[PDB]
């Protein structure tokens, strides 16, 4: 159910906690939300993902998009870029 | 440089006029009447209270208030589990355990801020490199049961989604300062 | 880098020698920190004598006791390091006289020299367990009435061994051995690399 | 002459020069028993002798207050007899003696 | 504020002070919110040259305490120069 | 005048420790090794004595680790082996000292790597 | 006999002829900041982060590689030997990708600490950085090699401690990348030690990728039971489940290394 | 060896003091059980006093004994000069806590670490 | 003597106080204050916490003078690191330090009256106090318990509207002191309740270690702000309000004057605050700026290490005393080379003052004791620590 497949077993009693209450979960899951964003087709071997917004984003990092097969993915945003 | 408070510079010798003035002060409670005038004066001043539900006491952007975990505009949660928010928390409130997500990305399997343990220092706001954990503006989260106060990743992420618009405005206003 | 005046490190240094000379029977070491603070160190027997000389000497009047504390170096044979910080409103200088006391080798009390110490000495007994002879009324000040163990000792667990909850059956608050729901995470923080010769 | 000293409890002492000369001369006397080369005797005798000499020399108390500091003259009186009391106490204490006992080794090593 | 003059006059009198001049309630005098964006100044040490840390790190150039009188004619010396008497204030010596 | 006592300072009676944690707790005096990750040796200098590890059951409501042993997180640091042994004896905890093991001297010289026949 | 006397800041230590300058500092107790020098790996001199200043000498010398000579005074903390570190650390950091909150050698970095202790507080590299394509060297070691400080301890271990002789340097200039030229996995026992021996977090362990962070890990010293050499090991446990087993040094049994199986 | 005496020169003199404290507590137990309205029996309490006074019967060193009574005296003062209310006193009886068995088989059946 | 305890719940007991009183009739012959009801273990917890993560603890020792408390730890740690805060930061600490003494004195004068029975002074000033917290909240984000004054420098620059708003508060505040001035300074009822009560003689005050308004009230002239000028207290001009006789009135009058003198110091700080940086520029001691840590590797390494491990202050020990509103607040911080402290003895102006209650409240009624605690400005957080 949750982001990590956290689902109390059919016999676990913490399910009593959810009795007469809502088990809080978020419909918007990141694993999926990042996928939607398309691969950025940059034209330089190495590009940088400042995180969007500079100081309001994530530490700046340079990605090597040299591997033709795969696409570079910022360890921070998850945004992907291909040459 | 010093200053004597309550030190009588000299012994003014009683002069009838002086004595009368004093005796009148004791007999007709003159100074006591002075005090009554002050309170009557305010009775006429506008009261400073605010209708609490209808009007709210002003809080500027840095107000720490209630914890929230932000997400990138794309929808990828900002936290990358570096876990130094856990390291610098003074109260040991934040508990983080992580594992590489299927995507291969780094993410936190469990992020639990114990708000009863938290003393709202705002260092976590400070420490985060991606600034995923922020001190959100809301201060009204009083709860009937102690368990509700303990917050897991889903409550904080949900708290983040609800208040993201104001959190973004608040961080927008104060980031130059930081 | 902080501004440092060597006027003080010289003045205080000299005074140190003066005290030492006047009280050689007890002064073991007298040092001035790089922070311009003097710290005469005295044999425990010199507690009464060294303080009194500082409280009542024309060339060194140290009228008020800023603090009485006891660091605990477990390695050190004499575990506690009673430290007395004093102030001289006349000469605008502070000095610290520090002695060493083991757990069952009591120190004299200075309540006579400064009555400020009446409370701090009770505080040192309650937290560290050092005992002060000739104290008017030594008894726990900060800890609970029935507390067992001296808390600030480095060998005492932070969480302690007992915690309190209300039990209906007995309708009264009741100690139980501590059971914590998230143990204190003991982050190891020391880095394996030194900083300077010091 | 003055009405009162700043300090609450202290009270104006008339004949202050005489009161000081009495206390100062006494201390000098007590110190006379201290061992000859005793550090306290040489140091305090020097301080007390200078204080008297000034008290003898100055007939105006206000200037006397400036010459040996002491703030108000009444305080200097309290400091002198406090010292007189300690001088008597140290003779009993015999602190001029050598160190009572060397510190256990590594007792004063802070990095630990 | 927003008080009929008479109430103000009664107020000022009963209090004995022109309380109107210094009202406690704040009205359009307080700094407006959303004050302009701040570009704060970068301090020293941001030079790109002659900025060697070894020349600006008082943290550990500090040394172990200096030791005097370790166990392992001469004039009297005080802890420090006797203190200087404070002087009565001149704007308001008394009261 | 001083009095004579041959009794090993045992002060177990004054320390104020519950009986269970003085007779069932074994502490080990050891000099910490170096996580191989880093090559710094400033954490392999002072001896430390650490009490034996105890139960760490999962908490049902939040899954946080929970411990019933008070002396768990306590690690006292002692400069020398002799002093640490003394602490165990007077406090009455059992001890099992481990000798320090320091890297043996190793002979190195850049020339060797260019040896005619190695 | 065979005991030269060299002074480390005037401490007259005496060392067998042959001891390096770094080794001379060790016996006094001082520790030269070092990268690319491992006790049980050949001296290479790649980093030059250990430059010290023997007294009365024009240039600073390489500690780990300079045979000490009679009389020399090391001046390890000399203003010069600090510029010789404040300026090297400038370089290692310049091409470094700042993903320290990704680098799981976060608190286990001999490059942040040697930077927080022996280096400067800022940066002047206003220019751009470099990036090196990663490599799938194996299923145990995750080589995020854009982290590599070209210290060649891997290429040594992979040749000297283990006889793999596969890892090697490829190219020259600032795009010397120390990865297998063709993608052949580094399959050998003794493989996981590369993790422990790379001070940078370029190549680290893939199973223990992001499960923890070292300050939290409580470290209990125990014995290897998988094999009969009985190698000493340290089991790093967090909140009660083992997170990592890494070697702890036993001169006689496992001298800083452990098998791929027992970690 | 070569220790300085705290208050008692030898176990003999020290024991004198213990006797006094025992008496003190013995004479006090009844009063407390009444001024605190404790639900215990004077006899029962007096045995507890004995328990404690013997829990530390093994101490052989004079200095340790002397501190023990100093501390003991302090406790009495907190219970006769009443600053310690029932909750504090009853704690001595460990009334609420469940007793743990010391039998090996018992522990085996219950706890990982005995 | 009819032993009666001033139990905690009672309002005059500051929430936690069990004064065992021996009532010789209504006259009280002995007090044995039983503190310890709020001992939190503040100084054993600090040993397990790094220097930055222990700052917060210092805002909770005296909880009515938060920033002045955290200026004593900040000065100590700074001494042990031989680093000094930048010029703007030192003025900001003096600006916030006097806002805190106005805040503590409004607390002490108005709550004393609440105990005696005057209720209106508290309400008028408490509205003036939330005006002030706002200044804390607008600069740190917390109404109280800010954590703004950091071991090296202060944490963030003042927002661009704060100094104008501090001028408007300081401009009109003095009338507010003047107003309780009229309502509680000449009332025969106050004077009778306060004058000639708890007189403490000058030498007795020094001997009991009073060190505060209690020291100054009896005429001893000691202010750590002028004698041993910490921060910039050497570049601001003020008059210490020394009282003459020592009754609880002279001590009140002194506290009202210090509020007025602090407005004089606040004025100077707004008039002369320098352009500059708010935290020392050594990344080793003060954390790197948000933009720098996200663009420069040396800054991320310094941010990571500082937040996760710590400053690692050089081994040493220092006793640093600053004039906290209550009195001399000092931290004896003993430091090993480690990033976390070894000992932190918080000297609390208050442990000494409460000891004096038995001597000061001599030959006094049950009602006088309520005034005696009120005139010591005792907050049990500092005493209990
Ligand atoms: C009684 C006779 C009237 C008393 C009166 O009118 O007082 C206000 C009137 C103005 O006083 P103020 O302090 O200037 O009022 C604040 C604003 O100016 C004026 O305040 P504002 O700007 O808010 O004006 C609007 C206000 C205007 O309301 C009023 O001013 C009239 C209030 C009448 C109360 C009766 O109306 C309201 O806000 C709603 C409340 C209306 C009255 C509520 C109480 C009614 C009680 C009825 C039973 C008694 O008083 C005077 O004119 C002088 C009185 C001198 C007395 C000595
Ligand atoms: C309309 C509401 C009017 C309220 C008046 C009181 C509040 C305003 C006070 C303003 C002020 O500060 O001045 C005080 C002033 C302030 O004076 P002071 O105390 O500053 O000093 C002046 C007096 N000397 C100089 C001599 C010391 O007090 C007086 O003027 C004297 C008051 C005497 C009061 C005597 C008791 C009350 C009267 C009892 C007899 C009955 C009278 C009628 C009762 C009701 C009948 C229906
Ligand atoms: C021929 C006669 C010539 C003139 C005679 C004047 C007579 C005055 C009558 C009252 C006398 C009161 C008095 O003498 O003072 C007593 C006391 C103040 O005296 P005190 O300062 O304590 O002196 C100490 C000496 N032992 O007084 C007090 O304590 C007063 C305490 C008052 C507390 C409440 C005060 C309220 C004041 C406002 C209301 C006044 C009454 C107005 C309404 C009256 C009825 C309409
Ligand atoms: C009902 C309320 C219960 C409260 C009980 C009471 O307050 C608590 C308490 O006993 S307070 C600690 C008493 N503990 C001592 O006073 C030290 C005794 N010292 C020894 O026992 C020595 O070992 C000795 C050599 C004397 C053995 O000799 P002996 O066996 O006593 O004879
Ligand atoms: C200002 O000093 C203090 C008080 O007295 C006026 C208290 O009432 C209290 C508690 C009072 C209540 C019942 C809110 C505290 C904590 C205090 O600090
Ligand atoms: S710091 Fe920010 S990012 Fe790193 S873990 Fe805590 S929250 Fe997630
Ligand atoms: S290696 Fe990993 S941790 Fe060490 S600096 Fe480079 S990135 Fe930060
Ligand atoms: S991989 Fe690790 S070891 Fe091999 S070179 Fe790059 S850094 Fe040095
Ligand atoms: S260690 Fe000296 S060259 Fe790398
Ligand atoms: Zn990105």
């Amino acid at each position: 159910i949750t982001h990590t497949g956290q689902v109390y077993d059919e016999k676990d009693y913490r399910r009593v906690r959810f009795v007469d209450r809502q088990k809080e979960v978020n419909e918007n899951f990141a694993i999926d939300l990042i996928a939607q964003q398309p691969v950025n087709e940059v034209e330089h071997r190495i590009i940088a993902c400042d995180g969007g917004g500079g100081a309001l984003g994530h530490p700046k990092v340079y990605i090597n998009l040299d591997k033709e097969t795969k696409t570079g993915t910022c360890g921070y945003c998850g945004l992907q870029f291909k040459q | 440089t010093y200053k004597y408070v309550n030190k009588k510079e000299q012994e003014s010798e009683v002069d009838m006029k002086s004595a009368t003035d004093n005796a009148a002060r004791i007999l007709m409670w003159t100074e006591l009447i002075r005090g009554l005038g002050m309170t009557l004066s305010y009775l006429f001043r506008e009261p400073a209270t605010i209708n609490y539900p209808f009007e709210k006491g002003p809080l500027s952007p840095r107000f720490r208030g209630e914890h929230a975990l932000r997400r990138y505009p794309s929808g990828e949660e900002r936290c990358i589990a570096c876990k130094l928010c856990e390291a610098i928390c003074p109260a040991q409130a934040i508990t983080i355990e992580a594992e590489p997500r299927a995507d291969g990305s780094r993410r936190t399997t469990r992020y639990d801020i114990d708000m009863t343990k938290c003393i709202y220092c705002g260092f976590c706001q400070e420490a985060c490199p991606v600034d995923a954990i922020v001190e959100g503006p809301n201060f009204e989260f009083s709860t009937e049961t102690h368990e509700e106060l303990l917050y897991n990743k889903e409550k904080l992420l949900n708290n983040g989604d609800k208040w993201e618009a104001e959190i973004a405005a608040n961080i927008q206003a104060d980031y130059l300062y930081r | 880098v902080r501004p440092r005046s060597d006027v003080t490190h010289k003045q205080l240094s000299a005074f140190g020698e003066y005290v030492a000379e006047i009280l050689p029977k007890y002064v073991q070491q007298v040092q001035v920190s790089c922070l311009d603070e003097l710290e005469i160190c005295i044999h425990p027997d010199g507690v009464i004598p060294t303080l009194t000389f500082l409280r009542d000497h024309t060339n060194a009047q140290f009228k008020s006791l800023a603090d009485l504390t006891a660091v605990d170096v477990p390695t050190r044979q004499n575990r506690f390091e009673i430290v007395y910080n004093l102030l001289s409103l006349r000469f605008n200088s502070r000095i610290r006289v520090k002695t060493y006391a083991d757990e069952l080798t009591p120190i004299d009390s200075i309540v006579s020299v400064h009555i400020a110490a009446n409370w701090y000495e009770r505080e040192v007994w309650d937290m560290f367990g050092v005992f002060f002879f000739n104290h008017p009324d030594l008894r726990r000040i900060l800890t609970d009435y029935g507390f067992e163990g001296h808390p600030f000792r480095k060998d005492f667990p932070l969480t302690g061994y007992v915690e309190l909850r209300y039990d209906d059956e007995v309708k009264r608050v009741v100690a139980e051995p501590v059971e914590l729901a998230q143990e204190f995470r003991k982050f190891d923080l020391n880095s394996p690399w030194e900083a300077f010769p010091a | 002459l003055k009405k009162t000293t700043g300090l609450v409890g202290l009270a104006v002492c008339d004949t202050p020069h005489e009161r000081l000369t009495i206390l100062y001369t006494k201390t000098l006397d007590i110190l006379k028993h201290f061992p000859k080369h005793a550090a306290y005797r040489k140091y305090t005798e020097q301080i007390t002798n200078e204080k008297l000499d000034m008290v003898k020399a100055e007939p105006d108390v206000k200037k006397l207050e400036a010459l040996l500091q002491g703030g108000e003259v009444e305080e200097v009186i309290l400091q002198a007899e406090k010292e007189l009391s300690l001088a008597r106490k140290m003779l009993k204490w015999k602190p001029w003696e050598p160190l009572v006992e060397e510190p256990p080794a590594n007792q004063w090593k802070w990095p630990i | 504020a927003s008080a009929t003059r008479v109430i103000q006059k009664l107020r000022n009198w009963a209090s004995g002070q022109d309380l109107q001049a210094k009202l406690q309630l704040r009205y359009q005098e307080i700094a407006k919110r959303t004050q302009p964006p701040p570009k704060l100044p970068v301090g020293p040490s941001h030079k790109l040259s002659n900025n060697y840390y070894c020349t600006r790190d008082g943290r550990r150039e500090v040394v172990p305490p200096s030791i005097i009188m370790s166990s392992q004619e001469k004039k009297a010396v005080t802890p420090a120069p006797p203190m200087k008497r404070w002087e009565l204030s001149k704007d308001q010596p008394y009261l | 005048q001083l009095i004579t006592v041959d009794e090993k300072l045992d002060i177990t009676t004054l320390t104020g420790v519950p009986e269970e944690h003085i007779k069932t707790r074994k502490v080990r005096i050891f000099v910490p090794a170096r996580n191989n990750m880093q090559s710094g040796v400033n954490n392999t200098k002072k001896w430390k004595m650490e009490f034996d590890t105890r139960e760490r059951w999962e908490n049902p409501l939040m899954g946080w680790a929970s411990t019933a042993d008070p002396l768990s997180n306590m690690v006292l640091t002692f400069s020398a082996k002799e002093d640490a042994i003394a602490f165990a004896e007077k406090n009455g905890w059992s001890y099992d000292v481990e000798e320090k093991k320091v890297p043996k001297p190793k002979s190195k010289s850049y020339g060797a790597n260019f040896s005619w026949n190695k | 006999s065979n005991l030269i006397e060299v002074f480390v800041d005037g401490q007259s230590v005496m060392v067998e002829p042959g001891t390096t300058v770094l080794q001379a500092c060790e016996k006094v107790g001082m520790q030269i900041p070092r990268f690319c020098y491992h006790e049980r790996l050949s001296v290479a001199g790649n980093c030059r982060m250990c430059l010290v200043e023997i007294e009365k000498a024009p240039k600073v010398v390489a500690a780990c590689a300079m045979p000490v000579m009679k009389g020399w005074n090391i001046l390890t903390n000399s203003e010069k030997s600090k510029k010789a570190r404040e300026g090297v650390m400038e370089f290692l950091l310049a091409n470094h990708p700042l993903d320290c909150p990704i680098c799981d050698q976060g608190g286990e970095c001999d490059l942040q600490d040697q930077s927080m202790m022996f280096g400067s507080d800022r940066s002047r590299f206003l220019e751009g950085k470099r990036a090196v394509e990663d490599k799938n060297i194996g299923p145990l070691v995750k080589t995020i090699m854009t982290r590599c400080i070209q210290c060649t301890r891997c290429i040594r271990f992979a040749s000297e401690i283990a006889g793999v002789d596969d890892l090697g340097t490829t190219g020259r200039g600032n795009d010397m990348q120390v990865g297998t030229y063709i993608e052949k996995m580094f399959m050998s026992e003794l493989s996981g030690n590369v993790i422990d021996i790379c001070p940078v977090g370029a190549l680290t362990s893939k199973p223990y990728a992001f499960t923890a962070r070292p300050w939290e890990t409580r470290k209990t010293e125990s014995i290897d039971v998988m094999d009969a050499v009985g190698s000493n090991i340290v089991v790093s446990t967090r909140t009660g489940e083992v997170m990592r087993i890494l070697p702890r040094m036993h001169e006689d049994i496992n001298e800083e290394w452990i098998s791929d199986k027992t970690r | 060896t070569s220790v300085k005496p705290i208050f008692s020169r030898d176990l003999n003199e020290a024991k004198r003091r213990v006797r006094e404290l025992y008496r003190a507590w013995y004479r006090e137990v009844p009063n407390t059980v009444h001024l605190m309205q404790l639900d215990i029996t004077v006899k029962q309490g007096r045995d507890k006093v004995r328990e404690m006074f013997m829990k530390n019967a093994h101490v052989t060193d004079p200095r340790v004994v002397d501190l023990l009574v100093i501390k003991g005296k302090m406790e009495l003062q907190e219970t006769i000069k009443v600053w310690k209310q029932r909750t504090h006193v009853m704690r001595f009886f460990h009334e609420t806590e469940t007793p743990r068995p010391k039998d090996f088989l018992s522990k085996f059946y219950m706890g990982h670490d005995p | 003597n009819m032993t009666l305890n001033f139990g905690p719940q009672h309002p005059a007991a500051h929430g936690v106080l069990r004064l065992v009183l021996e009532l010789s009739g209504e006259m009280v012959r002995k007090c044995d204050p039983h503190i310890g009801l709020l001992h939190r273990g503040t100084e054993k917890l600090i040993e397990y916490k790094t220097y930055l993560q222990a700052l917060p603890y210092f805002d909770r020792l005296d909880y009515v003078s938060m920033m002045c408390n955290e200026q004593a730890y900040s000065i100590a740690v700074e001494k042990l690191l031989n680093i000094q805060p930048p010029p703007r930061a030192q003025w900001i600490r003096v600006l916030f330090g006097e806002i805190t003494r106005i805040l503590n004195h409004i607390m002490a004068v108005t709550t004393h009256a609440l105990d005696i029975g005057a209720m209106t002074p508290f309400f008028w000033m408490f509205e003036e106090r939330e005006k002030m917290f706002e200044f804390y909240e607008r600069v740190s984000g917390a109404r109280m318990h800010a954590a703004y004054i950091r071991p090296g420098g202060v944490h963030q620059d003042l927002p661009l509207g704060l100094l104008d708003d501090i001028y408007e508060f300081s401009k009109n505040f003095s009338l507010r002191i003047d107003e309780v001035e009229e309502m509680l300074t000449n009332n025969r009822i106050w004077r009778n309740r306060t004058v000639d009560i708890g007189v403490v003689t000058a030498e007795d005050a020094l001997n009991y270690g009073f060190s505060g308004v209690m020291l100054r009230g009896s005429g001893i002239q000691w202010d750590l702000r002028k004698t041993q000028p910490y921060d910039v207290y050497d570049q601001v001009e003020f008059d210490v309000p020394i009282g003459s006789r020592g009754d609880c009135y002279d001590r009140y009058l002194c506290r009202v004057e210090e509020m007025r003198q602090s407005l004089r110091i606040i004025e100077q700080c707004l008039n002369k605050m320098p352009p500059g940086e708010i935290k020392v520029d050594d990344a080793k001691v003060s954390p790197p700026k948000r933009a720098e840590m996200k663009t420069s590797m040396e800054s991320l390494i310094h941010h990571f290490k500082l937040y996760t491990e710590g400053y690692q202050v050089p081994p040493g020990a220092t006793y640093t005393a600053i004039e906290a509103p209550k009195g001399e607040f000092g931290v004896y911080l003993v430091s090993d080379g480690s990033s976390r402290p070894y000992r932190c003895k918080i000297k609390a102006p208050g442990f000494a003052h409460l000891a004096g209650l038995d001597k000061m409240s001599k030959g006094h009624m049950l009602a006088d004791v309520v005034a005696i605690i009120g005139t010591q400005d005792i907050v049990f957080g500092e005493i209990d620590r």
